[PDB]
RNA sequence: UCUGAUGGAGGAUCGAGUUGAUACUGACGUGCAAAUCGUUCAUUUCAAUCACGUUUAGGGGCGAAAGACUAAUCGAAAAG
RNA sequence: GAGAACUUUGAAGACUGAAGUGGAGAAGGGUUUCUUGUCAACUGUGAUUGAACAAGAGUUAGCCGCUCCUAAGGGAUAGCUGAAAAGUGUUUAAAGGGGUCCCCGUCUCAAAAGGGAAACAGGUUGAUAUUCCUGUGCCAAUAGUAUUAUGAGUUAGAUGGUAACAUAUAUAUAAAUGAACUCCUUUACAUAGGCUUUACACUCGGGGUGCGUUUUCUUUGCACUUUACCUUUAUAACAAACCUUGGAAUCAAUUUACUUGGAGAAGAGGUUCGUUGAACUCAAUUCAAAAAUUUGUUUUGUAGCAAUAGUAAUUCGUAAUUAUCCGAAGUGGUAAGGACUAUCCUUGAAAAAAGGAGGGAACGGCUUUGUGCUUUGCUACUCUUAAUACUUGUAUGAGCGUACCAACAACCGCAUCAGGUCUCCAAGGUUAACAGCCUCUGGUUAAAUAGAAAAAAGUAGGUAAGGGAAGUCGGCAAAAUAGAUCCGUAACUUCGGGAAAAGGAUUGGCUCUGAGGACAUUAAUGUUAACUCAGAACUGAAACGGACAAGGGGAAUCCGACUGUUUAAUUAAAACAUAGCAUUGUGAAAAGCCACAACUGGUAUUAACACAAUGUGAUUUCUGCCCAGUGCUUUG
RNA sequence: UUAUCCAUUUAUAGGGAUGAAUU
């Protein structure tokens, strides 16, 4: 057989990222002594649009404080965000919408974005829009928090790690269907190579396991094992179920 | 009609080949290649435009005299007039408020 | 073609077995609708200039 | 006059695709291009420009809300526990 | 090309070092109007005269150093 | 074309001044030519 | 709720051009042509069309998928 | 000319028909260009022709381009891999510049359509022209010192306006102090829709000049009647924005549309930008009222360029004189600008380069104490533009392209091949129209041939009595109306459609009638413009979308929802895509999927509303039973 | 925690009570 469809996205040809109107990468501030022992604000002065992504990005300067001057940050802008607001970032922040805090300075039960799965990495969870977190306990010692992901999946996280108070803005995108292949097109014109799809049952078979036949069918089970190699693991990876979920 | 032909080496019509076409005293129909318009200069903050200042291109602007590049008050020429006022009374009223919070604190 | 233009101006080729295209392609009802609005307002106003009719007036009308 | 009995503003999908999805985009596409009300001046002239950002033509000043509707409940909720503190 | 209206600057830039040359031109309009152009390094500077008097004694109550050029 | 970069334009000059005939006085005592339309340079 | 205007939306319609290629299974088939010609036909605000530049190279690429295309060469190019 | 259907000239008949064998370019070609020869071969007939052959010649730039910038991206450096070859390109980097210790920082290439310093007209050759000539400009550069001169400022930096903001007019609006360090702006950006302004285009009427028609008619038909860049061009006008005053419900202003207002509307008075580029009495000028300089009335000037050029005429030795080049409009074709509205799960480059600002480091001149610092007597003193003189190495303007074709014989198709091949301009008539058809300017009358005859047969078409699909696998092919206006329009339906359903009527010419605007005077009367509709008489071999152009409809079944895509050269489809639906993996640099020999990488400028892997295939209504088998998967 | 590995940065301040801001 050729190489197929899926072992010829690696090679990263075509199948880079289109980033050409891209405005940077969404990360919060490094840390900072300011960060780390008290509270610096900064205002946000422009939310703006990231073509590939959903989430509008929110343009925050802050004054630099180890020389005269002023520093632009492209941060993930939560809900209710608006131009000429004060975000505050630190341990001494106040607990309020768009602040940056510890998540071991929140309560329990708030939801956060931009969720730094380690501290300092300048945020890595809970970036796509509407998405949110929500701290679900704290460890009596400090040090520790433990958080509820989008996936619903339970998390661990340092008590040092900090996170956006709010929700990424941009929620219930999801909930317009796409009318057309046409707005299909412009969605992942921006963002990759991977549309339209072609089915493998399409195919031929020096193509795609699932290609050739008279029939247009699969011919062996579409769940393949984990330890598949590349060209092998082509139907439902490693599923440990199948068919519509009850629950 | 008498019909033209570009002069300008630029064969296609982009927007810094837009052209115009003149009659010439010869009594023949040219054409000519017009400049492209320039953005007005616009406030730091607001994002409006700037009066008081003209509107060239860079090339245009450096050869501009300085009277008309910029507005013979405080910021004038990069911040619009009620930007600056605004600017104004937030500077004295903020420290002002810092001060009666001072005096307050007793 | 100018003793044809004569003869248009009379009204003499017009009939409907000389058009060819639609009654809006002949006749913009847009651009109509836009000359029979711009006279109207222009007489409103030149009513509430010269004092002929009531502020309130001529903003109902 | 009245010009559909139901479709409104879905009118422009002619009869392509069901019934159901010109349905269903109709009742976000009705939010999505509604004004909604500036809190920061008062006038109802806040309108999306893009899919989150929701700019008032009046104070000029842009706001982070949902993809089609400037709030949404889920983070209108979370800002009012908070606040509740 | 300038044009300059009042007498004294135009026999200013005439008297100046740097001209060169005067461009004198008289046609009929309807009485000849003339005009006098002074050619500087920078530019050429006219002056039209209606008035056939003073035309006819501005040429002249100029000093002869530079050039004479009569186009009609 | 008629933009042209300096080597191109030297080449071309060469190819014309190659194209000429044996001179007479020397034919007394040339197989290497081509056409522009038949034999096309190249280069 | 109804009527008249206004307005100018839409992978809306007709249609030249462009981009293609339904039929005559027309001509031609020692052609004008190793794919053309005629009439007919599809297409024209968008998943539209074109240019140049640029990237992906052979058990590899690229494929809205026909084993298609990758210089008249493809169920494994061409050159030695 | 030895020789002429296909060389040249004149005459005629025609064609191309501004979507052109018309003008300019790119790619590609490379001398095919031009002049003079010229015919062995080639120019599929001829040939005196030629893109053939031969000899000479021809391409002129500070302003047109390249050159510079950065893009998708390429190469290289440091490493690190690898036997190397090579692969990757900051992954333990001590990696030129700025001011005077500190600050910044990989290099290089990549656009003749992106960004970008600055040019126009007239003329000129056999062949080049925004390149030559003439005239007029513009851009950039212009070292040090000293003399002058131009201007400001000062006894270390000017002044007007309440404000929006304005002010340097010297030959030339040059100078309105300003460091480090900063912060912005310009460069700089999509699509759709209409509205509007301007230029160019076209057209109408008047005047002049020339030509044409002239059996008859015709105050007639045609041609010319022009005006570049530059002068911050000055002004004028206008869409906007802003300022002052003002203080809004009986809400008002206002657009084609909606837009806007106690966060300050209307009204009134202003400021600015942008459009444009002599508009407006614009400038100078004549004549009267304001006072120790304003407002009205006139002359001049195509505002300067500028008439000296150009065009069309009349003459004169054969190179000169002459006269004109000015009065009012309409349509909306093209382009650009403006102010707007709308659309996006799409938000539509960057840098070179330029500018503005915040900040306030440094500070007169002659001489002198002592050690750059307090000091003493005196005041006319600093910046800016230009020129000159001397020193500085020679103290302006580099290099390259520039002919010609661009297909019709200069390109690629083995060719002088009916193929292919990117961009700009774009007249009149009819018309919805850049359609078709005919025409003006420009171009052509050429095609690997001609003459004659004219049967069969072929091919590309026309027309056919009566019948009307009986033909044929099959209505293949052809025919049938087909524009516009008025009327009428079913089942079904996702209520949007179906629909131009179906199906009727009318249409020419001529002579009239009615309706639809703009502009001024003391409720009243004149001047003047578009083609657009509606109606009526008459008229004709009953014909009129007269040519051109231009749906056949209907009742149903199958398939695919649709728009879209495809087997370049036998299959365009019911195939593929699709939105919708569903399932699966993955919480991350010890993750999922994938690349790689290694090192390292793609997704990823990513983070579950995400990425990856599958299946089904709009909507509607549904999606039953089986985990034995085979897979996949979970615990121990 | 010193090997080894990962993340972030301009390797930019030791632990407890919508004006600018630098010499």
């Amino acid at each position: 057989g050729r190489v197929i469809r899926g072992q010829r996205k690696g090679r990263g040809s075509i199948f880079k990222s289109h980033n050409h109107h891209r405005k940077g990468a969404a990360k919060l501030r490094h840390l900072d002594y300011c960060e780390k022992k008290g509270y610096i604000k900064g205002l946000v002065k422009d939310i703006i649009h990231d073509p590939g992504r959903g989430a509008p990005l929110a343009k925050v300067i802050f004054k630099r404080t180890e020389k005269y001057g002023k520093k632009e940050e492209l941060i993930i802008a939560s809900e209710g965000m608006f131009t000429g607001q004060y975000i505050s970032c630190g341990t001494k922040a106040p607990l309020s919408v768009g602040n940056i805090l510890p998540i071991g300075k929140m309560p329990e039960g708030t939801l956060i974005c931009n969720l730094e799965h380690r501290t300092g990495n300048r945020g890595t969870l809970v970036k796509a829009s509407g998405c949110y977190a929500t701290v679900v306990g704290q460890s009596e010692d400090g040090k520790k928090t433990k958080v509820r992901l989008p996936s619903g999946a339970k998390k661990t996280i340092d008590a040092k790690a900090r996170a956006m108070v709010g929700v990424v803005g941009a929620g219930g995108r999801i909930d317009k269907p796409i009318l057309k292949a046409g707005v299909a097109h412009h969605k992942y014109r921006v963002k990759r190579n991977c549309w339209p799809k072609v089915r493998g049952v399409a195919m031929n078979p020096v193509e795609h396991p699932h290609g050739g036949g008279n029939h247009q069918h699969i011919g062996h089970p579409s769940t393949v094992s984990r330890s598949a190699p590349a060209g092998q693991k082509v139907g439902l990876i490693a599923a440990r179920r199948t068919g519509l979920l009850r629950g | 009609a008498q019909r033209v032909h570009y002069r300008r080496h630029n064969h296609y019509n982009t927007k810094s080949n837009k052209v115009r076409p003149v009659r010439t005293p010869g009594g023949k129909l040219t054409i000519h290649v017009v400049k492209k318009k320039a953005g007005k200069p616009k406030c730091a903050d607001c994002k409006t435009a700037i009066q008081g200042v003209k509107a060239l291109r860079p090339a245009d602007n450096y050869r501009a005299r300085r009277k008309n590049r910029t507005v013979a008050r405080a910021y004038g020429g990069s911040i619009c007039a009620r930007c600056i006022r605004e600017r104004i009374m937030r500077a004295f009223l903020f420290e002002e408020q810092k001060c009666v919070r001072q005096v307050l604190k007793e | 073609v100018r003793l044809y233009k004569l003869a248009k101006r009379k009204g003499r080729h017009m009939g409907i077995g000389k058009r060819k295209g639609t009654k809006n392609a002949r006749t913009n009802q847009k651009t109509l609708w836009i000359k029979r609005q711009r006279v109207l307002r222009r007489l409103l106003k030149r009513l509430r200039d010269s004092k002929k009719v009531d502020r309130h007036l001529y903003h109902s009308f | 006059s009245r010009r559909t009995k139901k479709v409104g503003l879905t009118g422009k999908y002619g009869t392509r695709y069901g019934s159901s999805l010109r349905k269903q985009i109709k009742k976000i596409e009705l939010m999505q291009h509604a004004k909604y009300l500036c809190t920061f001046c008062g006038k109802t002239a806040t309108k999306r420009t893009c899919v989150g950002i929701w700019k008032c033509k009046k104070c000029k000043r842009k706001v982070c809300g949902g993809a089609w509707s400037l709030t949404t409940p889920a983070a209108v909720a979370a800002k009012s526990t908070i606040i509740r503190l | 090309p300038k044009q300059i209206t009042d007498i004294r600057k135009f026999l200013k830039i005439s008297r100046k070092p740097d001209t060169t040359a005067v461009i004198i031109m008289k046609k009929k309009s309807k009485t000849v109007i003339t005009k006098l152009k002074l050619r500087t390094k920078k530019y050429l500077y006219t002056m039209v005269f209606a008035d056939r008097k003073k035309a006819e004694r501005i040429e002249n109550s100029l000093l002869p150093s530079l050039k004479r050029i009569y186009y009609p | 074309g008629s933009i042209k970069r300096f080597r191109l334009k030297q080449r071309l000059g060469k190819c014309r001044r190659q194209n000429r005939p044996v001179p007479h006085w020397y034919r007394l005592k040339n197989t290497k030519r081509r056409h522009w339309r038949r034999t096309k340079l190249g280069l």
